[PDB]
């Protein structure tokens, strides 16, 4: 036919390798040492997370005998719901706010992909002219909706305010932070408002609010850094959830100067203005405060895992070990 | 009935008769861009995967890219394609060649050039010496006496051997010259066309005259004519009538057995597929109901019913879950055929040095079926033999010579070198003649035969009907006696470069069941010598009462017949003067026909050779290919079961099985007279024949045995059953005498009635039907023509490589498909199946859990590699081992790698993997991930949890199934996992990526999803070690 084959590693089927055999040796080994990292990991993880204090109101007044549920049918537009509860355990270090909402699918197909991206980039061939994507909400009459999309429309406006009841029964405002609630490269790389100008208000000339937002995205916030599509609440928000029931960030209470804690534990009212409705589809919004830990956040799950994980796999080794010894 | 008329242009073209020209080819310059019909119909996961590129092109209903799937579409599509272009190109090129072949024909007037498409039935033709038959013909007349003509049928069975052919008297002395053939006007009403050879009915109608025909009168296509310079005939039929392509199949498309199950076992997915998007769809049109339009956020304007809106994810669930019958499987499988089949033509182990001819797997996608073989069909000659029959010892007169006692053979210049005598006091015997015996040896040898002289171009070449008779005359010419030419009346003789001259007086005929020859030759001086040939049975009830070599002679036979070489008695006479004179008369007497001419020349050959003297007897040795008793029992460890079909008589495949130690002492033969009495036995009642071990059948009694109404139909079922499993359970079985396609009927009839796995060796054209019949088809290199090989999936020149076919390349081309398939099934059910599991918790909206990024390179860049090295670079033993251990076969013989029990376990892995990698995580985020201002927990930072843990899952579950780690192995193992983290950190995700909870889950995922396997791998082989496993362990 032809000349000879090369005589070559590859070719010939004689490449070096080494062949690994499942010795009892080595798979025994991995199911201790893995049963024995996994346990000290998992008991890291559950005894921090429990040392967590976390207060978790449900304001949305669905079930009477509630100081909340007028706000369910409100005539009059401008609702405010009061809700008590008591800090036992000071809360130390900065303390987070968020909002929570059940039952909320932001993970819908039909509204996930309900935005346009290129217009949130600042693209301003798209900023009078938003895709096919976010079509339910791409002009309201005849002009276009600026942040168009079902996830730019409909948008958490709640406004949620802590007071403390001091000794006296005044209520003590207590500072709230509103910057530094997003990721970082979301502020400054995902996010930009439309090149230039000075003044926001040319900036979106030609484009209406969204139909549900009550004022435009010209006066999101009164400073210029946290106004636009650069607004931490609106880009919090449009930052999709996963599962039904979510929280996102809404406030920072950043470290007080003094040495006290930054909660004091007392009696404590939340005054929220009641503008989210989420009743009809059997919604829960609700308010969170959490406290820093230096290992992320408060997840039992994980501790629980490893626990089980761990032990499991501490099992599993020893009945590999007694079933390798009869058959040794 | 077939009608000729000789020389008549226009007798029929007043369609049954068919020009001279033929086809093999399957395609037309237009109709095969049409073959797309057997590539969509025959694999349903071609029109599934043509559903999807119609199902995603309408946007209304659309969830993927559609160019995504047509670029991967035509690729599975196009190789297979230019595939089969090249084969039926290649066959375009070989027909033509057979089409313009040259020959002569009667046109109007003289004999004038016309090829072989120009001929016709009723055209007289001519041929010369060493041309090929274009028709078959009938003969009219030759240049030699008696117009008698002498042809190779290489082709109607693969043997060189020249087949005696006589033409009718009638014709023999009238149609002699050009002019008399042109006026001839013959008309023949035979038989019609059919697909026996040794067979011919009918009859020549010519002078008023009724001529009764056979197939001694008939050449046939596949043959070619030698000793005459020249014939004449006329076609009787041709193109596609004549008996060499009716005995021809079609060249089906092969597909491997693998590929016949992954045909069931993707229904399945189907099944599967469907009824999951519908299970989803149903629950989308109640979520729809209740939660979907209440739901203001979810308001999108358009409204549709709820039962309509889950009607459209129905096809949107289609297009999410797709991958669990991905595309990316029969493209990959391209690959991991094409360098499967690249290493047997790389193979220096099968690479013929002499010859300088490495192996070749013509056929690329029947790599894994060679791990399944059950049967193996082989030619004779030329496969298990060299088609070299030498002389190797004789026994003259008592002692017997040729054991390497103490060649050039330069002494005498007629000394061809063809023989490779060792021996050397034979040669000083010779030369010193202190025995006369030995000259008187040689000299029958050079003398009682019927073998031809060539001389061509100085060349003393010989050419024979009995192969064993030209083994003889060429082992005398070597040794001085060389038998120089002959004519009718008188043979000449070279004894020691002596002219001597002989007139030959009778020459006595050469019969089965005489079982001998011999030739009386009176010599120059006066003396009368019935020189004698013939098998010693026959032989030694004819000898004279004188003899005292009688029982030495014996003794050799026995040596001879234990060393498995064929053994002839020699003998002469010293016939009186007026003893023969009166035997003469009496003899020309019995050469008319009287009355039958049988027992007339029966009843006086009997006497003539009565009252003879012994010289020995030669052992004729059949050489056997180098290693071909070595790979009979290697292949025989492997539970393979190997049929000899052969064009040979029955003696001749009888004495090759002994060589080839198909058949010993232990077993039995059972013949075609003794199975016709088992089968017929068991009709008006496994078989007993199992004890017996042994089957040699002659293609005759196939013709009985087969047989070839309703009713009529039902005995045939039945008899082909009883028959196949009488044979299948015999330990060898040979069938002698068999046609072309008669040698395809057995290996159907195996496929058929067992539905065993068949390989058809063999080489030369008598092959090929059954090389295009098997499962697998290996054709020997050797043969100038070159037909066996190229219709053959695979081609090497010994047939001891066949051990590295099976036990090397095919054992381990299942053990890496197999690994291949259940893995690929694996990582895709694993990684489609999370976008099933996510539908409960996003209203059953057809939401993928991965970004659409991930989604499209999952199957290129991050899990396709290390796949496709385990697919080429697996081992579970070495190749000595392979070979050393023949038992390994049986692994694939079984089907023990790849079932539906192998395939849905698969699945359930598959399954319970992604329902571990969605729902680990989603107790992670369900509550709180570490969360600040920069925290995950959105829906890209849920996407890429899943999608890390998946990755690193399976490029560790690929870990643990390539047991043989090259280098490439790990690099594309660890670069995969490391390609995926480098793409997303720029050479957001990464911010997912930056945490300790989301490295602490995707920790976890990952060892929850391995560390099951790692148990139940290990349980599985220490509890049930395998036979590979054992071996490995005693590595
Ligand atoms: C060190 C780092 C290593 C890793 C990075 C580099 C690795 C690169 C090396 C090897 C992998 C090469 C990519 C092949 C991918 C398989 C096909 C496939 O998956 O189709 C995909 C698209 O694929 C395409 O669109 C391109 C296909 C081109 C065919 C190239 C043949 C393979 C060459 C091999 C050369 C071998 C060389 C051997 C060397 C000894 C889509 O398939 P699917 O998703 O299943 O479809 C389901 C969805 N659908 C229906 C909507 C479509
Ligand atoms: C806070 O957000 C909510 C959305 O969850 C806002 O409620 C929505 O308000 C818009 C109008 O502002 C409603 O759209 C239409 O209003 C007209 C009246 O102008 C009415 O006739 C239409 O039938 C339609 O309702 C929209 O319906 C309403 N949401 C729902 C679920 O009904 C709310 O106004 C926002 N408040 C603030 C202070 O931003
Ligand atoms: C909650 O607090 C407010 C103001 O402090 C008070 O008016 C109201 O009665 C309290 N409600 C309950 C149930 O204590
Ligand atoms: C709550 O906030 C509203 C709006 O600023 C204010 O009018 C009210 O006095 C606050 N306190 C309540 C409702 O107790
Ligand atoms: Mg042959």
């Amino acid at each position: 036919k032809t000349r000879r084959p090369d005589n070559t590693a590859f070719k010939q089927q004689r490449l070096p390798a080494w062949q690994p055999i499942l010795t009892a040796g080595t798979v025994l080994p991995i199911f201790f040492i893995i049963g024995l990292i996994f346990i000290p990991i998992g008991i890291g993880i559950f005894v921090t997370s429990n040392n967590i204090r976390e207060i978790e109101i449900d304001y949305t007044g669905t079930e009477p005998s509630s100081p909340c549920n007028k706000c369910l049918s409100p005539d009059v537009t401008p609702c405010f719901c009061t809700i008590n509860f008591t800090l036992e355990k000071s809360f130390e270090g900065n303390v987070f706010m968020y909002y929570g909402l059940s039952n909320f699918y932001q993970n819908h197909r039909r509204y996930v992909k309900s935005r346009d991206d290129s217009q949130l980039n600042g693209d301003s061939s798209a900023l009078l002219n938003p895709s096919k994507e976010c079509e339910p909400y791409r002009r309201n009459e005849d002009k276009p909706i600026a942040p168009c999309g079902a996830i730019a429309n409909s948008m958490f406006n709640d406004t949620l305010e802590l007071f403390l009841i001091g000794n006296d029964s005044y209520p003590i405002p207590i500072a709230l932070k509103k910057k530094g609630i997003a990721w970082w490269t979301d502020k400054n790389v995902k996010f930009r408002n439309p090149p230039g100008g000075d003044n926001l208000e040319e900036r979106f000339k030609g484009t209406t609010k969204p139909v549900n937002w009550l004022k435009p995205v010209y006066m999101l916030d009164s400073d210029p850094d946290n106004n636009g599509f650069i607004n931490e609440d609106f880009i919090v928000w449009m930052r999709t959830a996963a599962l039904p029931t979510f929280r996102k960030l809404y406030r920072l209470i950043e470290r007080k100067s003094d040495l006290h804690p930054t909660l004091p534990a007392g009696r404590y009212s939340l005054n929220v203005t009641y503008n989210y409705p989420v009743h009809y589809f059997d919604g829960r919004k609700r308010m969170i405060l959490s406290t820093i830990s230096w290992m992320g956040g408060k997840n039992p799950f994980l501790g629980i895992a490893y626990i089980a994980v761990g032990s499991i796999s501490f099992l599993l080794g020893v009945v590999l070990l007694v079933i390798n010894h009869k058959y040794r | 009935t077939w009608q000729v008329k000789a020389n008549d242009r226009k007798y029929h073209e007043q369609s049954k008769y068919a020009n001279n020209a033929i086809k093999t080819y399957k395609y037309n310059a237009f109709t095969f861009i049409p073959m797309n019909l057997f590539e969509q119909f025959k694999r349903a996961a071609n029109l599934y995967f043509l559903a999807l590129l119609i199902l995603q092109a309408v946007p209304q209903i659309s969830t993927l890219a559609w160019y995504t799937t047509l670029v991967p579409l035509l690729v599975v599509l196009g190789v297979t394609a230019i595939k089969d272009l090249v084969d039926d190109v290649a066959r375009h090129k070989m027909d033509k060649e057979i089409n313009n072949r040259t020959c002569e024909v009667i046109k109007d007037g003289r004999f004038k050039v016309a090829k072989w498409k120009e001929i016709q039935v009723g055209d007289v033709i001519r041929l010369k010496k060493n041309d090929f038959v274009p028709a078959d013909i009938l003969l009219l007349s030759s240049s030699e006496p008696n117009s008698l003509c002498y042809v190779e049928t290489a082709e109607l069975d693969g043997e060189t051997n020249l087949k005696f052919k006589m033409s009718l008297e009638i014709t023999d002395q009238y149609l002699q010259r050009e002019d008399t053939l042109a006026t001839f006007d013959g008309f023949i009403e035979c038989e019609e066309p059919n697909n026996r050879l040794d067979k011919f009915t009918g009859t020549l109608f010519w002078r008023n005259t009724s001529f009764p025909l056979d197939a001694d009168k008939i050449l046939l296509r596949g043959c070619v004519i030698r000793n005459t310079d020249f014939c004449h005939g006329l076609v009787i039929f041709a193109g596609a009538d004549t008996k060499i392509m009716k005995n021809s199949g079609k060249t089906r498309f092969k597909r491997t057995k693998i590929d016949y199950l992954m045909n069931y076992m993707v229904y399945t997915i189907f099944v599967v597929l469907i009824l999951l998007s519908a299970g989803l769809a149903i629950g989308h049109a109640y979520w729809e109901a209740q939660v979907g339009n209440s739901s203001w956020y979810l308001y999108d304007g358009e409204d549709d019913t709820p039962s309509y809106r889950g009607f459209l994810i129905f096809w949107g669930y289609i297009i999410v879950l797709n991958t669990m019958v991905p595309i990316s499987l029969y493209v990959s499988v391209e690959v991991i055929r094409l360098g499967q089949s690249h290493f047997i033509n790389w193979d220096l182990q099968m690479y013929y040095a002499e010859k300088d001819t490495p192996a070749k797997a013509r056929t690329t996608t029947l790599n894994e079926q060679l791990g399944q073989i059950h049967y193996i069909f082989s030619d004779k000659t030329g496969t298990l033999t060299q088609n070299i029959m030498t002389f190797k010892k004789c026994c003259i007169n008592g002692q017997i010579y040729g054991d390497h006692r103490d060649v050039d053979f330069s002494w005498n210049t007629y000394a061809d070198g063809k023989l490779a005598f060792y021996d050397h006091y034979l040669i000083e015997q010779i030369q010193s003649g202190k025995e006369p015996e030995v000259r008187q040896f040689f000299f029958l040898l050079a003398v009682c035969h019927t073998v031809m002289v060539d001389r061509t171009d100085g060349q003393l070449n010989y050419q024979a009907a009995s192969p064993d008779e030209g083994a003889l005359v060429n082992a005398a010419r070597n040794f001085g006696f060389a038998f120089l030419a002959r004519t009718q009346n008188t043979i000449t003789i070279s004894e020691l470069g002596t002219e001597r001259t002989y007139n030959v007086l009778a020459i006595l005929d050469f019969n089965s069941d005489r079982k001998r020859m011999s030739i009386i030759v009176r010599t120059p001086e006066g003396n009368i010598k019935l020189y004698c040939k013939g098998a010693d049975t026959v032989i030694y009830e004819r000898l004279h009462r004188m003899n005292p070599t009688k029982q030495e002679t014996q003794d050799a036979l026995d040596i001879f017949a234990n060393e498995t070489l064929r053994t002839l008695c020699l003998c002469y006479k010293e016939i009186e003067e007026k003893e023969f004179t009166e035997w003469n008369k009496k003899f020309m007497a019995a050469s008319v026909a009287s009355t039958n001419r049988d027992e007339a020349l029966d009843k006086v050959y009997e006497e003539i050779e009565k009252d003879l003297i012994l010289l020995g007897a030669t052992a004729i040795e059949d050489k056997l290919q180098d290693g071909v008793p070595e790979t009979i029992s290697k292949l025989a460890k492997a539970d393979i079961k190997i049929w000899v079909l052969t064009g040979d008589k029955k003696e001749t495949a009888e004495n090759i099985g002994f060589a080839c130690e198909l058949l010993t002492e232990d077993t039995t033969i059972c013949y075609g007279e003794d199975i016709n009495s088992l089968l017929h036995a068991r009709m008006e009642n496994f078989f007993p024949p199992g004890g017996n071990r042994a089957l040699i059948i002659t293609g005759s009694w196939l013709n009985e045995i087969l047989l070839e109404k309703r009713r009529l139909e039902a005995k045939k079922e039945q008899r082909q059953k009883n028959f196949v499993d009488l044979a299948c359970e015999c330990s060898a079985v040979i069938c002698c005498r068999v046609t072309p396609k008669q040698k395809a009927m057995v290996v159907d009839l195996v496929k058929r009635y067992k539905k065993a796995i068949t390989l058809a060796i063999g080489d030369g054209a008598n092959d090929v039907n059954m090389i295009k019949t098997a499962h697998i088809g290996v054709g020997i290199s050797g043969q100038e023509g070159m037909q066996a090989v190229m219709s053959s999936d695979y081609s090497f020149a010994q047939f001891r490589y066949l051990q590295r076919l099976l036990l090397v390349h095919g054992r381990w081309s299942y053990i890496r498909m197999c690994k291949f398939l259940r893995y690929f099934f694996y990582k895709n059910f694993a990684f489609t199946l999370v976008h099933f599991w996510y539908s409960f918790f996003n209203g059953y909206s057809a939401q993928t859990a991965y970004e659409d990024w991930f989604i499209t390179l999952y199957n290129v860049l991050y899990t396709s590699l290390p796949v496709l090295l385990m697919g080429l670079l697996d081992q579970d033993v070495s190749d000595k081992l392979s070979l050393r251990f023949p038992g390994l076969y049986i692994v694939g013989q079984r089907d023990l790698l790849f079932n539906y029990k192998r395939f849905f376990v698969s699945l359930l892995h598959g399954v319970l993997t992604s329902m571990i990698l969605f729902f680990i995580p989603l107790g992670a985020y369900l509550q709180t991930v570490g969360q600040d201002g920069e925290a995950p927990s959105d829906y890209q930072s849920f996407a890429v949890t899943i999608a890390s843990a998946l990755v690193i899952t399976v490029n560790f579950q690929i870990g643990l199934d390539t047991s043989y780690w090259t280098f490439v192995n790990a690099f594309s193992i660890f670069g995969s996992i490391a390609l995926y983290f480098g793409i997303m950190f720029d050479f957001t995700a990464s911010n997912a990526l930056r945490q300790p909870y989301i490295w602490l889950t995707i920790i976890l995922t990952v060892a929850v999803c391995l560390l099951p396997v790692v148990a139940i791998r290990f349980l599985s082989m220490t509890i049930w070690p395998s036979e590979s496993d054992k071996i490995q362990k005693h590595r």
